[PDB]
């Protein structure tokens, strides 16, 4: 159990929208099962909440949306899946 | 004439039969008249090169030995384009990629008050047939797409 601090609320909810935009395309490859795909739907919905939760205690310039959220997510992963900061930058 | 073996991700594969004069585009249609992902979504690679939609299948060195790697790039969200009346006056739609050209002429009927049958679109030239997808023509956001009048 890994101790974090706070904000890990933020980034996990980046990294999350991120995992999200992965299932999305996964999707489209035609190879997500069915209880997969119910697994996508309740995920997309249980993030807008967490968003639309936290973007309420955030200055209202630090809020972001959805899909703006997926773009960070992408990157992050990008970085985990090589094991590099290089990857998330525009190309690699 | 031949079979080709296009593997997606996940695993499975399929088979598409093709010439060593068919175009990528060619096959991208045979794809989509396949197992019906639209063409324009189809992004093809075959020893890791993306395979560009000109070219012919020999002239790129497939043949029926080898496996085309298929990744489907689709896109839940709608996008914003622009129609230009034949006066110069733009009205912005809400488009889909995946909805047919009949079903933008029907928001355009509804919006400037013309039958469908008195106009057509076009988009960089290339005319735009009621029954192909909206995506076929390569539509981005905040695109102009200009509607022709009879």
């Amino acid at each position: 159990q890994i101790e974090v601090g706070p904000g890990a609320t933020n980034a996990t909810i980046n990294f999350e929208a991120g995992i999200l935009e992965c299932y999305e395309r996964f999707s489209w490859q035609r190879a997500l099962d069915y209880p997969g795909q119910d697994r996508l739907h309740r995920l997309k919905r249980k993030l807008e909440s967490r968003i639309k939760t936290h973007n309420k205690s955030e200055p209202e310039n630090k809020r972001m949306s959805l899909e703006e959220r997926k773009a960070i997510g992408v990157k992050m992963m990008k970085v985990l899946l090589f094991m590099d900061p290089s990857a998330g930058i525009e190309g690699f | 004439a031949w079979d080709l073996k296009v593997k997606m991700l996940g695993g499975n594969d399929f088979l598409v039969s093709v010439t060593n004069s068919m175009t990528v585009s060619e096959l991208k249609k045979q794809i989509a008249q396949k197992i019906g992902v639209p063409a324009f979504q189809q992004r093809l690679a075959h020893q890791t090169a993306v395979l560009q939609d000109g070219l012919t299948l020999s002239s790129l060195g497939l043949g029926p030995s080898s496996t085309v790697m298929l990744v489907v790039q689709n896109c839940s969200e709608p996008l914003s384009i622009l129609v230009r009346n034949e006066r110069g006056h733009s009205n912005i739609y809400e488009v889909f990629l995946t909805q047919t050209v009949d079903t933008l002429k029907k928001k355009v009927s509804q919006r400037e008050q013309v039958h469908e049958d008195q106009f057509w679109l076009s988009f960089e030239g290339r005319p735009m047939e009621d029954k192909e997808l909206l995506g076929e023509y390569g539509l981005k956001p905040q695109c102009t797409v200009i509607k022709h009048l009879r």
